[PDB]
RNA sequence: AUUAAACCUUGUACCUUUUGCAUAAUGAACUAACUAGAAAACUUCUAACUAAAAGAAUUACAGCUAGAAACCCCGAAACCAAAC
């Protein structure tokens, strides 16, 4: 997969913005996915339970 | 022939149990039997009774004339309990 | 002069590099000669032993073939007896197997069972030297030696390892979880680590294949 | 079961408590294995609680014999000659401590 | 054809004058003379770390574990790492040298 | 029933023999070999089930196809009759 | 492989029975339960 | 239970079947061995990776991949082909 190209102005017209620099110094770090997207997935289970997962 | 060593080992124990019941072993003194320490037992014996005994004197009291003869016979190939016995 | 190694691939900024003592087998006292950096995404993965446990089961079971057979009542000239050759073959995804290998590498390093070496070359071919050296460095009773490629592995090491049952010599492509677990300590050449890292790090952007990669 | 089993009357060994109470238990024997999950609890017991029991009750001879053993086992011998055997296979420290206290009493 | 040298024990006890040995080694590494903020000196330099760690290990007798090697970013960690003792004595070995009472018997058949 | 009156001789097994020692080696041929050779290619055994698994009927049917021409006439007839029972059991019950 | 000892468990409680009951497991087991 | 084997006191053999009942009805001289539950379409659970997932043939607007998870035995009167 090609890495995202550097853009003169962020956010990108679609709306993509790379992770903010400097990274936060919190004890917990959330890395981006291989697709350079936030690792948040909406999920529904049992046909009635809505869920969201951070991986 | 049934396979397995546990079954063969189990039967050997089964045979031993029957043999022991038929022919109980002759009694033997705990001194000869394993896990015996005369010095440790005497200390425990005195503490168990909650009484103070002089180790040397108590051993002499335990010492008997017959015991000395056996040791002397082995020695050929010591204070008796008579004095304490009278008191 | 310390031997300094850096990860060829880009280490994450938020992740610090993993480091270990570079060693050489040339001499008994050559325990530490350099400092090397190891990719956190490879050598600092979470210790997921169930994946390792699954891989070990897969390793034992995908080769499992039972040849037991018996004649049933209809075939008598057993109600539920073995019926001919039976196999248990199944395949784990390459992502899981690579992850399982990644997990195993971290455990050995963290448990001080992994020894990174520059090369396998030995001053002598005597098997005694290798066993004594393992005792000298307090290695486990079983030591696994890995080289970059089978063809180029030194002759001296071959003789020492070939004659030793508990010391097994394998190429880089021959690495597997079962051997690592069976062997108390692992000895890896520096080129092999890069070779393993490349394949393990290749999993990045794992295009689902419509045909073989070749 | 009562018809098919033995019975006795209430009795004391030698009127033990009339003058002074004497502990019947006289000897303890322990077998351990250096590398055995079953004996781990007993092994941990040796580190921490065996000494306290020994100090509390010095009138009982305690034998601890770590040896190649399939199952750890404890043997308790009493003054009257009664001997009781208990297997320590795969038992925790807390369980072992409670059992020993019962044996002493 | 090479004869292995004798094995050494893995037990290391922090020196009573640990600071004196550490500072002397730091002076030995390269002419430092213990400049202020010595504890915070970064070890990221490969050459400096190799000489400092190798020299300290030989004299002090304790070696940085591979697991803990990357943690040794600063001298302060090294000083803390050396001050913690390491004992090779087994639990049974400690028990043997613990004034065993007369009623307690230990026999190691392994 | 009755049990043996003699103990079997003791037996010692070496767990570090080459077969056990090298068991599982090259199992990562594909990932470490650029996927040129799939681990399924390393299977040695009956031809009809090399790299393949199925239910008893599928295994029997595949066996017939692979070695049907090279099987004995008597065996082929027996296999045909056996297949009939297997087919009915799985596909009708 | 312990079926013999299982019978012994019933037999040991049935050793004191009289007649074929003491030697027949089919009857010995029934008597042992009834006694308890 | 007992000092005591029997006495005193208490108590309508067992399995199956009838109905949650048998003083019904079946079956058992006894010993040893042998003697009957087998499948994954979908779902939950356990994980990998994720707008992507599966080592070619598959699905997708959080999906996709992998694993685990299931359904017996004996017994007719008969019927047909080919030999004798």
């Amino acid at each position: 997969i090609p890495e995202p190209p550097k853009h003169k102005h962020y956010p990108t017209p679609s709306g993509w913005q790379p992770p903010r620099d400097p990274l936060p110094s919190l004890p917990y770090f959330v890395r981006r996915s291989r697709m350079h997207n936030i690792p948040v997935y909406k999920e529904i289970t049992h046909g009635n339970r809505q869920m969201t997962l951070i991986r | 022939v049934k396979k397995g060593f546990r079954a063969a080992f189990r039967f050997q124990k089964e045979l031993e149990r029957w043999r022991l019941l038929r022919c109980p072993p002759p009694p033997v003194r705990r001194s000869e039997k394993p896990n015996w320490d005369y010095h440790a037992e005497v200390q425990a014996f005195g503490s168990r009774l909650q009484e103070t005994f002089s180790l040397d004197l108590l051993k002499t009291a335990f010492i008997n004339s017959c015991y000395i003869k056996s040791e002397e016979a082995k020695r050929q190939s010591l204070k008796d309990n008579q004095e304490l016995f009278e008191q | 002069d310390p031997v300094l190694r850096k990860c060829e691939l880009r280490i994450p900024v938020h992740r610090r590099p993993v480091q270990a003592w570079v060693e050489s087998l040339r001499g008994f006292e050559q325990e530490r000669i350099g400092l090397a950096e190891l990719h956190p995404d490879v050598f600092a993965t979470a210790p997921r032993l169930d994946i390792v446990h699954q891989v070990a089961i897969w390793q034992r079971n995908f080769r499992r073939i039972s040849y037991a057979n018996t004649k049933t009542r209809a075939e008598v000239s057993v109600a539920h007896g073995p019926r001919g050759p039976t196999s248990y073959y199944y395949m784990l995804p390459m992502k899981v197997r690579a992850l399982g290998l990644k997990v195993a590498l971290t455990v050995k390093l963290m448990q001080d069972d992994l020894h990174i070496v520059d090369s396998l070359e030995l001053p002598t071919a005597d098997p005694q030297y290798l066993t004594e050296l393992a005792q000298y460095r307090h290695w486990g009773s079983s030591v696994l030696l890995v080289d970059l490629t089978h063809e180029e592995m030194p002759k001296n090491v071959v003789a020492a390892t070939s004659g030793l049952n508990s010391f097994n010599l394998i190429p880089a492509v021959g690495l597997n979880v079962y051997s690592m677990l069976k062997h108390q300590t692992l000895v890896l050449t520096l080129p092999s680590v890069a070779f393993l890292e490349d394949k393990l790090l290749w999993q990045d952007s794992r295009y689902t294949p419509l045909y073989p990669f070749r | 079961t009562g018809r098919g089993t033995s019975s006795r009357f209430l009795t004391s060994v030698l009127h033990n408590g009339l003058g002074r109470y004497v502990q019947q238990l006289q000897r303890l024997s322990l077998s351990l294995s250096r590398d055995a999950p079953s004996s781990r609890g007993a092994r941990e017991f040796v580190e921490r609680e065996v000494t306290d029991f020994a100090r509390r009750n010095p009138g009982v001879v305690v034998y601890v014999n770590p040896r190649p053993c399939a199952m750890p086992r404890i043997v308790a011998e009493y003054l009257n000659g009664a001997v009781r055997e208990e297997n320590v296979n795969s038992k925790s420290v807390e369980e072992i401590k409670s059992l020993v206290q019962k044996l002493a009493d | 054809v090479l004869v292995c040298p004798p094995l050494r024990s893995r037990a290391y006890t922090p020196p009573s004058d640990l600071q004196s040995r550490l500072e002397s080694h730091i002076k030995e590494v390269l002419g430092s003379s213990l400049p202020n903020n010595w504890q915070d000196i970064s070890l990221d330099d490969g050459h400096m770390k190799f000489r400092l760690l190798a020299g300290l290990a030989d004299g002090l007798g304790h070696a940085v574990p591979n697991s803990r090697l990357h943690q040794m970013c600063r001298v302060r960690d090294v000083l803390d790492f050396y001050n913690v003792p390491v004992q090779d004595k087994s639990k049974f070995d400690e028990l043997v040298a613990s004034n065993l009472p007369p009623n307690l018997k230990i026999s190691w058949s392994y | 029933a009755f049990v043996r009156l003699t103990l079997p001789p003791p037996k010692v097994v070496d767990r570090w023999n080459e077969k056990r020692a090298l068991f599982g080696v090259y199992d990562n041929i594909g990932i470490l070999g650029n996927f040129e050779k799939h681990p399924k290619e390393l299977i040695k055994g009956p031809v009809w089930l090399r790299g393949w698994r199925g239910n008893e009927l599928q295994r029997c049917v595949r066996k017939k196809k692979f070695v049907g021409n090279r099987m004995f006439i008597e065996d082929l007839h027996n296999l045909n009759k056996r297949i009939s029972y297997l087919y009915k059991h799985f596909n009708r019950h | 492989t312990d079926r013999y000892w299982r019978v012994q468990e019933v037999l040991k409680h049935a050793q004191h029975f009289r007649g074929r009951k003491n030697r027949c497991y089919r009857l010995a087991v029934r008597a042992v339960t009834r006694a308890f």
